[PDB]
């Protein structure tokens, strides 16, 4: 049947605009007699209404800034871009659609924490762990630019079975009974917080020296637990991938070993590193079990790596099989074996869209064009991509009513990509012929033709001043 | 076991009171006691801090735990000035064992400063008390100094007594923590006791030898147990090695005569601590003892594939065959199921020994729990019979409930073994006493197994009403053991239709007490007879619209709760397998076929007389309905006929023999108004029915043009319970 524009008896361009964004008004004086003023544009054109005299230029959106996205993360001579900017024009209750894409150009953030065994058995392995630490910092910088690296040390619990306490001298020099010198023993001490100053890391790593204890197994798992749960002391970044490198040449103590030393309290799995950077609960809490370590590692999203000597590679390979996701490498003069594991972790390292400053009366809808050009309706995120991958999204926008403000803007915001999809919005809710009382369209004048009603003066009433109060009898 | 009200013991706060527990049965008197070790307790010894105590707790009616004064002297002084010895923070009472009138209490962390140099070596020491004597036994305090020798042996970390009173010590620290097993007779220890020499040796001591460096850090002797596995009347030594087999763990069995190795049993997962605890006892009823190994840190894969730490216990039956026969796994994470094991003896006296197992972090609030696993032919049950949990409120520090256990001994002599559970995290030990077990079965029968709906040959007492009453009976017989008095007391409840849930009509009654239910107190001679009683019941005629289903005769019985406790102060318990709940179905027959399952079918039709009705004033109307039935009779039939909003029902036509004598009570709860008429008394197969319903029409205006009806009819029984919908219409003329 006939459309809404005509069936509603629209009387003015204002009402025609208000009825629906699809309706159009013909302002041409040449319109044929009887033809409706408010109608679909094609019907007005069929009635020979001049195209420029029709009050409906179609809504449109177009670019505002469209710099192409970058292709390399080095930023040789300018800041990289990964998102571009558009402007929008709307009629009342109007809607439009568009699309955009984003790309992962910059290098992923990575954190490496290095745990050094400083037992006396490591004296002849000391260069290897110093060498390995140096090449971890150096080789990682050739994979990602924003690395963060730190390190810490462990020996074992400083208590009677493991610690030398026999002569008073032994406390200050654990190597007394050998008539040589070494450092006092410690449970676990945090030395260097995660930082990008690789040169500082190298200097601090090369000035470490071994302590001494009694029994072959060491308290390394106490250090792994504390490095995992003391995030603010260690400085793990919430967005970076976390790698923990663990070094030793002997087997390791596990839960229920502390019973020999009189320690029965289970490992709490909480931070106990103070201002002196030493594990303060070393002598009062038992070693952690494999189950507890796996819980905290997964909870904090840390990938543990073992860099151990040949004689204990099988022992830690079995441990790794019980801690999902961890790997084992051989510690030796040639450190290439463990470096490959860091390369592997980086080789297996995600976007979502937020909206900010949206208008009070404007709405949106989203759809995703994920990898392999697959299209998912309603989604605003895409996972699984790597560096260099590009993904796209499509957006539909709509307004209800029309604000009195001529222009306003909002933006969309991907997570962590530093870029903003600022969109400008303009409203064209007016008629050209409405720019400029006593209209002849009313009954013999006596009225103002605005808003579709004459608003008659004294002595007249009605839509077009067609009645007078003395003739407009109540009956 | 009695869980509602166990006996609890409390030691000094912070003492670890309850780290080790055992029963004490001296020969000097019939008195019974419990030994509780408190390794952190302060003592009277001069100049010793937290030396540890062992506290004696009598089973008398009014008593408190009292420390045993094994040693009052302080640390010995070497020649000149400095102390020879360090008794401070020795864990005296970490292990406590007893053998009739002998007690063995050990201090694993005792250190001494040797001669020839200033050292500090945790050799560990044990004190052996007899009826009169108290002697010291420190076999690792020897001339072989340092970790390369026996300096860090920690002898007494684990201990046990052989049936012939040999002392067994395990020291996990000897020879760079290879571990060692050491044992002497009580006679040998006393014969060679010279307190004035620290390095005294016992001339016929049995000890395991030092091995290669490959075996270091194995912790042989972390736990020990004794049992016969060579088969010549001399108990053998079972020792845990939780870090051997490259950390897989293993358990050795040594010949009790020469310490030579007999068998090895290896853990299946690294770091499981296979061997944390061990026990030996026959569980499948043979002459041969079996082996139990705890692996508290065992991890098994969850549904999502990740490993979950629950703990596990391995069972090895013996005639010993290397591979374990059955396993028990914990059901909660980080529970450490299998931390303690204790033979319970024949807890339920059914003919097979039972085991108790602990998880110091299982249960709600992770306080710790003990699981009772009943033995039987072909080993332990796959599920526990009972769960014990600390009834005190959880607190900041764990109670470690179930860390230490001991059973297989009777305290109050009621005939059933009892159990001791220690919770050293709260400095408490708790006593569980086994209650007498009563095994019973019942009977339930009806003489007229099938009830006739219309026989009504049975009259009420002194009343003209006659009903189809029937005869029923029930029985109950019991057996017991121990000091269980033979005059058992039971209560049995009878119910006729208790399964009529949601307030459904009660439909049957007992003749006496005229009630649907009746509770009877019963007394039975234990194993003396099988007793039966009879009862009369009747259906209440038949005011229930439930003849579609049989009567759900039901009964249940329980031990008489308010009966007095026995002489020992406990109330018996029903065996778990007994069928405390029993029921049978009583079928109802009017004429419902030879197979007793009749198969009805229904036919129906409808018509109207004044099919043309006027508007503007009240006009009469009548609806005619007929029904035909198929099958072995019909009952509970009802006219589910819907009526319009513009007319009212004014009764059925009762005054014509050509129409059936229906009874009606129309309902108007919703716009789907119904006439609701009953078809009357039951009818036989092939019966035909015709009826006519009167109505008054109150159409107000000509907006309507017709009125419509919809009807349904119920079936005789469950088959085709309700018929499909049928419709009829009446027109409006003007
Ligand atoms: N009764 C036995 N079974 N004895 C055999 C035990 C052999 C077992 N190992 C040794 O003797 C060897 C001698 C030759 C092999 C080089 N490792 N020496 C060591 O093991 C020392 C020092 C060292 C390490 C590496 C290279 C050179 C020297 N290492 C340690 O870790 C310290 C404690 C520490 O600082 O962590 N002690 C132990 O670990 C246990 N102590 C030992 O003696």
């Amino acid at each position: 049947g006939p459309n809404i524009c005509t069936t509603r008896g629209v009387s003015s361009c204002q009402q025609c605009l208000a009825v629906s964004p699809m309706c159009a008004w013909c302002s041409d004086e040449a319109l044929p007699l009887g033809s409706p003023r408010c109608d679909l544009k094609e019907n007005l054109l069929k009635d020979n209404c001049a195209p420029e005299s029709i009050e409906f230029p179609v809504s449109e959106a177009r670019v505002l800034e469209d710099r192409p996205l970058s292709d390399k993360g080095s930023g040789d001579s300018s800041q990289v871009t990964q998102v571009q900017r558009i402007a929008l024009r709307l009629r009342p209750d109007d809607s439009k659609n568009f699309s955009i894409q984003v790309r992962q150009v910059e290098d992923y953030p990575v954190d490496i924490y290095y745990l050094m065994d400083l037992s006396y058995s490591m004296k002849d392995d000391l260069w290897s762990i110093q060498n390995l630490g140096t090449k971890l910092a150096t080789q990682m910088r050739k994979l990602t630019s924003n690395l963060r690296i730190g390190f810490g040390a462990f020996v074992d619990k400083p208590v009677s079975p493991y610690m030398y306490i026999s002569p008073p001298e032994a406390l200050e020099n654990p190597c007394y009974d050998m008539k040589t010198t070494c450092l006092p023993m410690f449970g676990y001490k945090h030395v260097l917080t995660l930082t990008d100053q690789v040169t500082r890391f190298n200097e601090e790593v090369k000035k470490q020296s071994v302590s001494r204890n009694r029994d072959a197994p060491e308290g390394g798992f106490d250090a792994i637990m504390q490095a995992t749960v003391c995030d603010e002391k260690i400085g793990w970044r919430n967005d970076a991938s976390h790698l923990l490198v663990f070094t030793t040449d002997a087997k390791t103590h596990i839960a229920l070993d502390g019973r020999l030393a009189g320690i029965v309290q289970p490992n709490d799995g909480q931070c106990h590193v103070g201002s002196d950077n030493h594990y303060s609960a070393s002598t009062t809490m038992d070693y952690p079990s494999l189950g507890l370590m796996t819980e905290k590692l997964s909870q904090k999203n840390i990938n543990l790596i073992f860099a151990v000597t040949e004689n204990v590679v099988n022992l830690y390979q079995n441990y790794s099989e019980l801690i999902p996701g961890t790997t084992v490498g051989v510690l030796s003069m040639d450190s290439s074996n463990v470096l490959q594991l860091i390369v592997d972790a980086y080789g297996k390292i995600k976007v979502e869209l937020e909206v900010r400053d949206l208008p009070e009366e404007l709405s949106l809808s989203f759809n995703a064009t994920c990898l392999n050009n697959e299209v998912i309706p309603g989604l605003k995120s895409c996972m699984g991509l790597k560096i260099g991958d590009t993904v796209s999204f499509s957006i539909e926008a709509k307004v209800r009513g029309c604000p009195q403000e001529k222009e306003k803007s909002f933006t969309i915001k991907p997570v962590g990509f530093k870029d903003s999809l600022i969109v400008q919005v303009t409203f064209d809710c007016d008629c050209a012929c409405q720019a400029q009382p006593n209209s002849h369209r009313c009954n013999n004048g006596n009225g103002t033709f605005e808003c579709g009603v004459c608003r008659c003066g004294p002595g007249w009433l009605g839509s077009q001043c067609e009645c007078s109060e003395e003739d407009y009898r109540p009956s | 076991l009695d869980v509602d009200s166990p006996a609890e013991y409390s030691g000094p706060e912070g003492s670890y009171f309850g780290f080790a527990v055992d029963f004490f049965v001296p020969s000097a008197s019939s008195r019974m006691f419990l030994l509780v070790g408190a390794p952190k307790a302060n003592t009277t010894q001069p100049g010793i801090v937290e030396g540890g105590q062992v506290l004696k707790c009598d089973w008398s009616s009014t008593r408190r735990c009292q420390p045993i004064e094994f040693d009052a002297t302080g640390n010995r002084d070497y020649a000149k000035d400095d102390p020879l010895e360090f008794k401070s923070h020795q864990w005296f009472g970490a292990s406590v064992r007893s053998k009739q009138d002998k007690i063995l209490a050990c201090a694993p962390l005792y250190h001494w400063r040797t001669e020839m140099k200033q050292e500090r070596e945790p050799v560990g020491t044990c004190f052996l008390q007899d009826g009169t004597k108290t002697v010291e036994y420190a076999p690792c305090r020897s001339q072989d100094i340092d970790a390369d020798g026996q300096g860090f042996c920690q002898g007494g970390f684990s201990i046990d007594f052989t049936k012939a009173d040999r002392v067994l010590l395990g020291g996990p620290g000897s020879f760079y923590w290879q571990g060692q097993l050491i044992s002497d007779q009580v006679a040998e220890i006393v014969s060679k006791y010279d307190p004035n020499v620290y390095s005294i040796k016992y001339n016929n001591q049995l000890a395991t030898r030092t091995a290669q460096a490959i075996f270091d850090d194995s912790y042989l002797g972390y736990s020990v147990a004794v049992g016969d596995f060579n088969g010549d009347g001399i108990d053998d030594f079972v020792s845990g090695v939780p870090r051997a087999a490259r950390t897989l763990g293993m358990v050795y069995i040594y010949d009790g005569k020469n310490m030579s190795s007999l068998y090895n049993f290896t853990g299946e997962q690294m770091a499981a601590y296979f061997g944390f605890s061990v026990a030996a006892t026959d569980i499948n009823g043979d002459d041969y003892a079996d082996v139990f190994i705890g692996a508290p840190l065992f991890m098994d894969r969850g549904s999502d594939g990740k490993l979950q730490e629950v703990g596990q216990v391995s069972v090895s039956l013996q005639r010993s065959g290397d591979f374990q026969t059955t396993k028990l796994n914990g059901f909660e994470v980080f529970a450490r199921f299998g931390s303690a094991i204790a033979p319970l003896g024949d807890l339920d006296q059914d003919g097979f020994n039972d085991i108790a197992i602990a998880a110091p972090y299982g249960g709600e609030d992770k306080k710790g729990i003990v699981y009772i696993f009943n033995g039987r032919s072909t080993g332990l049950n796959a599920v526990p019979s009972q769960i014990l949990e600390g009834q005190w409120a959880a607190r900041s520090m764990p109670p470690s409930f179930g860390y230490s256990m001991k059973g297989a001994t009777d305290i109050d002599k009621n005939g059933y073994p009892d159990l001791i559970v220690g919770a050293f995290g709260v400095d408490r030990a708790i006593l569980y006493r086994a209650r007498p077990v009563i095994t019973v079965n019942a009977g339930l029968e009806v003489y007229p197994s099938i009830l006739n709906q219309d026989n009504k040959t049975c009259s009420l007492p002194g009343t003209a009403l006659k009903v189809s009453c029937f005869n029923v009976r029930f029985c109950l017989k019991a057996d017991g053991k121990g000091v269980l008095p033979r005059k058992l007391n039971f209560q049995v409840e009878l119910l006729l239709d208790k399964l009529k849930q949601k307030g459904a009509i009660r439909r049957a009654l007992f003749l006496y007490s005229r009630s649907p239910s009746h509770s009877k107190n019963m007394t039975i001679s234990r194993g003396g007879l099988m007793q039966c009683e009879e009862l009369i019941a009747y259906l209440r005629e038949s005011e229930f619209r439930d003849k579609l289903t049989p009567i759900t005769i039901f009964m249940e019985y329980r031990l008489d709760y308010r009966t007095a406790a026995d002489t020992t102060g406990l109330q018996p318990i029903l065996n778990q397998f007994t069928p405390a709940n029993i029921s049978r179905q009583a079928h109802i027959l009017l004429d419902c076929g030879e197979d007793n399952v009749c198969k009805p079918k229904l036919e129906v039709s409808v018509d109207s007389d004044q099919k043309k009705i006027y508007i503007g004033d009240d006009n009469p109307l009548t609806l005619i309905v007929k029904a035909q039935n198929q099958g072995e009779g019909a009952y509970e039939a009802e006219l589910i006929v819907s009526i319009p909003l513009q007319a009212d029902f004014i009764g059925v036509v009762r005054n014509n023999e050509a129409l059936a004598r229906l009874s009606c009570a129309f309902k108007t709860e919703n716009q789907t108004r119904q006439v609701v008429c009953d078809l009357g008394n039951p009818m036989k197969a092939g019966t035909q029915l015709l009826a006519g319903l009167r109505f008054s029409v109150h159409q107000q205006s000509e907006m309507d043009t017709s009125v419509k009806f919809d009807l349904q009819i119920q079936s005789s029984n469950l088959f085709d319970k309700v018929s499909p919908v049928v419709s009829h219409k009446v027109d409006l003329a003007v």
